[PDB]
């Protein structure tokens, strides 16, 4: 028809991966599997497993600012009460 | 490996003594998302409908 | 900022109101009229409410039919052109004290006092807000506030210095259902009515909300098995590789 | 189960049924839950407040 | 950045053996945390490959070993999606995390910078 | 072939929606964009049926959202529905834009999908702009007053930019009637927009959270994909539906239920909490000029990731560095939109300035250096020589 | 390959636009369809334009026009541009119509190409009358009186259809501010078909005057058609201004200056020029039901005519019966305009049933006679035996 420019993927039949040759997989029918009650005694010690991995690179950047965060406002607290007015003139303008 | 020996599924597979278990689960499963989805369409459609019809200020007995 | 600045932070009294099963109160929406009408209303316009929404939720078809009839409204022009008047009708709105903005302020040392349709929504904290505003005028000022001369104090007030004294005082109502009518009775009744009159689809919103998140709830539940059930063959599924000679 | 196979046997629920359902569930659904939201409510309604008014 | 280049930074690092001894464990801590032996990958599998460069080199590689890149690539995603990793016993060893891809990619590197060189060569009379 | 394949109009809905090869392997973060489709026919649908109702006169508009909250049968649905629905549409925007940073969806060869995608952001913050200002209460009024106002920071022509977007003097009837007009057309053009995105989606086909190939193992679109949309759908609606009918007003401001008043601005304004991140940037410079090229440059520099991203790999997830940077990133991001919500008082406006340098120095110092820094670490763990 | 095939974006327009093979030999007749592109673009700019500047409440609506043509600057041009417009979109409309009919470009298989074109029709109709509405004139409430009423004829539920159209117990102002919003929205349902049309369009390309294949002999839209398209464009643009600009008036209506009364319908109600054949055909059944239906059977029966045209060649060009009854049927559409503008009088009632019949008949009785004659004279004028 119109051409076409070459891209990275195709469809089914040509998807454009490397040609697979020794790779043989296997399934079963979702109809002849156990209804789900299974996961459970099975899996859920397994799972909660991905975000020890994680949970790290998550709640120290967010220590960090919550910290951050609490210690400028306690400080903005102080600064507009009684005891803090002095130092509220100096840090001011 | 042998193609011939298909490896276990014994974890996954329902010990079949009821052969329609899972089907009929699925399917009343299936069934009653069907259900409440056409009634939530229903209550959602005429929603908006209504909304077209005359306004509470609008109805005077004159 | 300062505290006096912010204003003091209203707590959180226990409305009847309250959480997700719960309807207005209909007997202190009923008595929260009365004082809007004996008290309120001399300075405060509540021009968005239409006599006939009170009707079924306050008061009943005759009870309303009288009150619209003590007010005189512009009618149309006569057969020969003059303009002339006409008893309020279901139809109308809840008229105003004043007929202007400069005939308001002039009444009221400069001052202009808000419409109070919206006003439980017009400010944040709520009915707690406005509860607390009217309850909270102390006898005398905190030492070295220097209040201008016809302001009021008030804490909850950004700033402490409010335009409206106290006029909430005790038994200045006479509840029609027996109420004894202190101050923060005749509060707790006219913030009802004020939250009613900014949110007159309270009770019916609540109760589709409870339809819809029962029915949202059972789809979601729903369609989480029917998304594992559909794909059980391919988180299952199991490769091996021999590799080609 | 086999309280399944009574009814629809094995097959899927069609869509006349589902849709027929869903009539039937419109009206059952809204009396029940009106009725347990004024039961909940009870003494703050204005049919409550009604019945101790007379005028 | 091209693999010339993180080939000319780490080479130096490398041989310096201030440097060697100073960075190598670090590198080496990095891969570990980095988990992708976990799902039975060599690095050379997680390289960008919508490129001419790595396209060039893909075709280049022997049968054996693209046959091996792609069932490590199916087993890793079959994996990722059930939200499991492998059986520790199926992990990738770091004798066998080898840069198999590297010196196909290089060699496409240099052919085609030269090329650029050509095509943009100046002369003077 | 089949009827779906063969006809001219099936098979687009084919190849987009039920044939379309996916890599088996995405994960939830990939069910936003959906998320984006519902959200955009939901604003369109409930902005319709309002706007049956809706008078864009200077001295009606208040009181005729006001009438569909109360005399429209369903009126208050549709009004918290359409604006509830404009706040998550942009928590699903951010979420679905963070999914593309982290999963490095912005690279080659998706340049083009990422650049439309900056475009459909600025649209859609414009859109919602221009209805916020249909409401006319005090936020209304003030808003359109400040971000009309961001032109005359344009030399020379300026603030004739300016009386020509007001339409006179102020914003004014004039002003409001444009505005409503404008808010109307644009969803239009998101839509067209949104079309050009899948266009530049489809030639490609999504990434996965591996960050390579999908080529070797893809699963129709049609089953799996749809009913696992369709999981996100209804616990997206469920939510929706909190807000909506339990608490419609929490993420708006009681100010705009107050009718605009040209002679006072309220010492209560903010912003509207989306907005309240690039508000903070623009507060950070104390110059008008600066100010607000700094706040579109905020924008702008996320069309510099795919030229400063110098990695090998595509995406963080086999990358410890960029993955904490990614998370300083966010944490940086929702500061920024607290110290929006803050008083220009001591400790804000340091950590306001400190947080928009983070900000910048993200992309166009923190990645490049990482990212290479990467590129080696991964090269000198393995190679004996 | 040249970047304008290469580019996703750039590849659509080179498709449709630059590099399209044309049949050779195609005649000024097949430029209408550029021409109703145009048309669709000047009604959408100069509506929004409008919108502007314009109030859709029922007590502001009239005078908003009013005040579009006496203090907008070059309001009044904006509003007879949009007016003059609609009525010019109708004459090309018609002509892209009648060119179809003449030359068989409903034939197979090119039948879904029809099939849209008649829904945008329809599409464009029910715009031009929600537009006209929007006056809020005499004959504009008067208009919406009729024509909401026409669903009024539907059995048992027709009142109530009727009551929710005009959201109350007349035509009122809930029914002016709805019937803005649609007319507002329509135009971008009607984009939406237009794409369709084309999409349609190019897996066949267009046909030509001989009636046979293109397939032969084809040259680039490029150049040839974008250069010949234009010679249209300007002759349009200048007849156009010779009435937006000389005779502004000329094709409305004098009562639509008066603001809509409902309590008097003048005596010299007539409605839009380009409704007059439809509004004929309607008043010519003594019945309610059947009146209505008639009407809009003379818009469905245009799906029958693939079915009914039983030639064995596309076309009327070398037809000599058919080019005949062709021009029949053109007169006759004409005549059933000429009486729709006419008094319910002794000639001009029984005139008008009789130009009906021929309109049916042409459709479902010559069209399927002659041209299996035709077919046969074809035959036995050549065969020998
Ligand atoms: C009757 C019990 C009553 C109520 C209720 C009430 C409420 C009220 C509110 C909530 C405000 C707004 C305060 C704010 O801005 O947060 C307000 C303001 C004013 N009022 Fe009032 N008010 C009640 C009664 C009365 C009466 C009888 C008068 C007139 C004598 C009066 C006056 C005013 C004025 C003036 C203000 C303006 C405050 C300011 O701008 O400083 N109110 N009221
Ligand atoms: C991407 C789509 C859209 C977005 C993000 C959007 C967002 C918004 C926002 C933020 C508001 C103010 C909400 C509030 O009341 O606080 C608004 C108001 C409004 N919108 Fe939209 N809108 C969209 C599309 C539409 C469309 C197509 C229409 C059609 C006319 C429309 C009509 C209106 C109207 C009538 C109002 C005023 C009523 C109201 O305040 O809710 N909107 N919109
Ligand atoms: C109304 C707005 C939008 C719509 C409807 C939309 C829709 C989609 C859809 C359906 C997908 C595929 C599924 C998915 O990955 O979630 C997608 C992918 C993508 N979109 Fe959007 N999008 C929108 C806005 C944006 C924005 C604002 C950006 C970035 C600035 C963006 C960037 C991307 C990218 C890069 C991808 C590919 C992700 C990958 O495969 O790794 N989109 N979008
Ligand atoms: C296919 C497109 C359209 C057609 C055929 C069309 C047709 C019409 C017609 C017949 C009128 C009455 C003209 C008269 O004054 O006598 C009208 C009025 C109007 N139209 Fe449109 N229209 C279209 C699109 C639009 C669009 C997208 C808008 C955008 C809001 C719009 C806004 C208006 C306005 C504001 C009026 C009232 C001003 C006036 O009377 O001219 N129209 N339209
Ligand atoms: C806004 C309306 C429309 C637009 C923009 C449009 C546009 C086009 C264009 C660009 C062409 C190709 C050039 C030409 O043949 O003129 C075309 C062809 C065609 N259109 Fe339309 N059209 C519209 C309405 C209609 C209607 C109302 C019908 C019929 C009920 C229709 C029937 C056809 C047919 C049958 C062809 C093929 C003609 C042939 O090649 O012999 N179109 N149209
Ligand atoms: C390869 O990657 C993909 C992928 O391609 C797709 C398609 C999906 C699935 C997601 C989608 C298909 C989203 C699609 C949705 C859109 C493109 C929507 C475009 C926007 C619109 C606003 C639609 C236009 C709507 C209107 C004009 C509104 C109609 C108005 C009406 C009916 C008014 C009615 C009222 C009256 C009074 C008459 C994926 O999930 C995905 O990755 C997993
Ligand atoms: C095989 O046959 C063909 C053929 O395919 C083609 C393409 C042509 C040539 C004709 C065309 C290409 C017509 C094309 C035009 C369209 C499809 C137009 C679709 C309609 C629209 C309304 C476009 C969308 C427009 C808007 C949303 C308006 C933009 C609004 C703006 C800018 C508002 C600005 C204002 C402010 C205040 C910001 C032929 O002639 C032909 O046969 C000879
Ligand atoms: C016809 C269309 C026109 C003229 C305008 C469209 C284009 C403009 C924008 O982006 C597209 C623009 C919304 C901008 O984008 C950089 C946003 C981040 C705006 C951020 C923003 O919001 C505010 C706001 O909401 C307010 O409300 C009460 C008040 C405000 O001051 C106190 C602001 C404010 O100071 C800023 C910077
Ligand atoms: C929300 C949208 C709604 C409810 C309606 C849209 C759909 C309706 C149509 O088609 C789409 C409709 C326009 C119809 O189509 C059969 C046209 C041919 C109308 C023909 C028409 O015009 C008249 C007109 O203009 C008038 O003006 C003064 C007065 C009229 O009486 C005197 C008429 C009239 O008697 C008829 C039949």
């Amino acid at each position: 028809g119109p051409p076409s420019g070459k891209t990275y993927m195709g469809w089914w039949g040509h998807m454009g991966g490397p040609k697979q040759k020794g790779i043989t997989s296997y399934a079963v029918s979702p109809y002849a599997q156990k209804p789900l009650q299974g996961i459970f005694h099975n899996a859920v010690f397994n799972s909660f497993r991905r975000f020890k991995s994680q949970f790290l690179y998550v709640l120290i950047p967010a220590g960090i600012y919550w910290y951050w965060w609490k210690n400028g406002n306690e400080y903005n607290e102080f600064l507009y009460s009684k005891a803090g007015r002095e130092e509220l003139e100096r840090v001011n303008v | 490996k042998s193609t011939y020996r298909t490896p276990n599924f014994d974890d996954v597979l329902k010990e079949n003594n009821d052969a329609d278990k899972g089907r009929s689960y699925a399917y009343f499963m299936v069934g009653a998302m069907g259900l409440l989805s056409s009634a939530g369409a229903k209550s959602t459609v005429e929603t908006f409908i209504s909304s077209m019809t005359a306004t509470a200020d609008v109805l005077a007995m004159a | 900022m300062t505290a006096a600045e912010h204003g003091l932070h209203a707590p959180a009294y226990a409305w009847s109101h309250n959480g997700p099963f719960e309807t207005f109160d209909h007997a202190s929406i009923r008595r929260g009229y009365q004082v809007y009408r004996e008290v309120c209303a001399a300075c405060h316009s509540l021009d968005r409410v239409a006599w006939r929404t009170l009707v079924g939720v306050s008061h009943t078809n005759e009870e309303v039919r009288n009150m619209a009839e003590e007010f005189e409204y512009d009618d149309e022009p006569d057969e020969q052109g003059n303009p002339k008047k006409r008893p309020g009708k279901l139809s109308d709105y809840i008229p105003g004290p004043y007929p202007n903005e400069q005939a308001a302020r002039a009444a009221n040392q400069g001052a202009l006092p808000p419409d109070l349709s919206l006003i439980v929504k017009a400010r944040h904290g709520g009915c707690d807000y406005i509860f607390s505003l009217l309850t909270g005028y102390p006898d005398e000022p905190p030492a070295g506030v220097a209040l201008p001369p016809g302001s009021n104090y008030n804490p909850y007030f950004p700033g402490g210095s409010i335009a409206m004294a106290r006029v909430l005082f005790d038994d200045m109502v006479e509840y029609e259902d027996g109420t004894p009518a202190t101050t923060s009775q005749m509060a707790k009744d006219v913030t009802t009515f004020l939250n009613w009159c900014a949110e007159p689809e309270h009770d019916e919103r609540k109760r589709l909300g409870l339809k819809t998140v029962i029915i949202l709830s059972s789809l979601y539940l729903l369609s989480i098995w029917v998304k594992k059930f559909k794909w059980a063959g391919i988180k299952t599924r199991k490769f091996v590789f021999n590799p080609p000679k | 189960s086999s309280l399944y196979k009574t009814f629809f046997k094995r097959n899927a629920v069609f869509v006349g049924t589902i849709f027929a359902g869903a009539f039937v569930f419109q009206t059952v659904f809204d009396t029940a839950i009106t009725s347990w939201y004024e039961n909940h409510n009870k003494g703050k309604l204005w049919k409550d407040v009604k019945a101790r008014i007379a005028a | 950045q091209s693999f010339t280049s993180i080939a000319r930074i780490g080479d130096y690092i490398l041989k310096s053996p201030v440097l060697s001894k100073l960075c190598v464990p670090v590198a080496n801590q990095f891969i570990n945390l980095a988990g992708y032996k976990k799902l039975g990958l060599k690095f050379d599998d997680l390289i960008a490959e919508e490129n001419p460069i790595m396209q060039t080199a893909l075709r280049r590689l022997p049968e054996d070993e693209s046959y091996a890149r792609a069932y490590r690539i199916i087993r890793a995603h079959q994996t990722e999606l059930t939200h499991h990793l492998l059986p520790r016993n199926e992990w990738i060893k770091a004798q066998e995390d080898v840069p198999y891809l590297l010196p196909y990619i290089l060699e496409a590197e240099a052919a085609a910078k030269e090329k650029d060189e050509l095509d943009n060569i100046e002369v003077s009379k | 072939m089949a009827f779906r394949k063969s006809n001219v109009y099936l098979s687009l809905v084919n190849s987009y929606i039920i044939d379309s090869p996916q890599p088996s392997s995405i994960n939830y973060w990939w069910n936003m964009g959906s998320l984006l489709g519902l959200c955009l026919v939901i604003q369109i649908v409930t902005g319709i049926f309002m706007a049956m109702h809706y008078s864009s006169n200077i001295e009606l508009a208040f009181s005729s959202v006001e009438h569909i909250m109360r005399d429209v049968h369903n009126g208050y649905i549709l009004r918290y529905l359409h604006a509830n629905g404009a706040s998550f549409f942009f928590m699903v925007m951010f979420m679905h834009m963070a999914k593309g940073l982290y999963y490095g969806s912005y690279r080659s060869p998706r340049v083009t999908l990422w650049n439309v995608g900056v475009i459909i952001f600025t649209l859609t913050i414009a859109t919602a702009f221009l209805g916020y200002c249909c409401v006319y209460g005090q936020m209304s009024h003030w808003g359109a007053t400040v971000i009309t106002n961001l032109f005359s920071a344009i030399p020379f022509v300026g603030n004739d930019i300016v009386s020509w977007l007001w339409g006179g003097f102020s914003v004014s009837n004039p002003t409001i009637q444009r505005f409503f007009a404008l808010h109307y057309l644009v969803p239009f053009i998101i839509a067209a927009m949104v079309i050009m995105h899948l266009m530049a989606l489809h030639i490609h086909g999504s990434s996965n959270p591996l960050g390579i190939t999908g080529n070797l193992d893809r699963i129709p679109m049609h089953s799996y994909f749809i009913f696992k949309d369709l999981v996100t759908v209804f616990l997206f609606m469920l939510i929706l539906a909190l807000f909506v009918f339990y608490s419609p007003n929490t993420l708006g401001h009681p100010d705009n239920y107050i009718p605009g008043n040209p002679l006072v601005t309220p010492a209560s304004i903010v912003p509207e909490w989306y907005l309240l991140p690039f508000y903070a940037i623009l507060r950070s410079i104390p110059d008008k000029l600066l100010g607000v090229i700094t706040m579109f440059a905020a924008i702008l520099v996320l069309l510099v990731l795919p030229f400063t991203d110098r990695s090998v790999v595509r995406g963080n997830t086999f990358k410890v560095l960029s993955k904490f940077f990614f998370f300083i990133f966010v944490f940086n991001f929702v500061l920024l939109g607290q110290i929006g919500a803050c008083h220009v008082e001591v400790p804000y406006v340091l950590m306001g300035q400190i947080a928009t340098f983070i900000y910048f120095a993200y992309f166009l110092i923190i990645v490049p250096v990482i990212s290479t820094i990467e590129n080696v670490l991964f090269y000198i763990g393995r190679v004996n020589k």
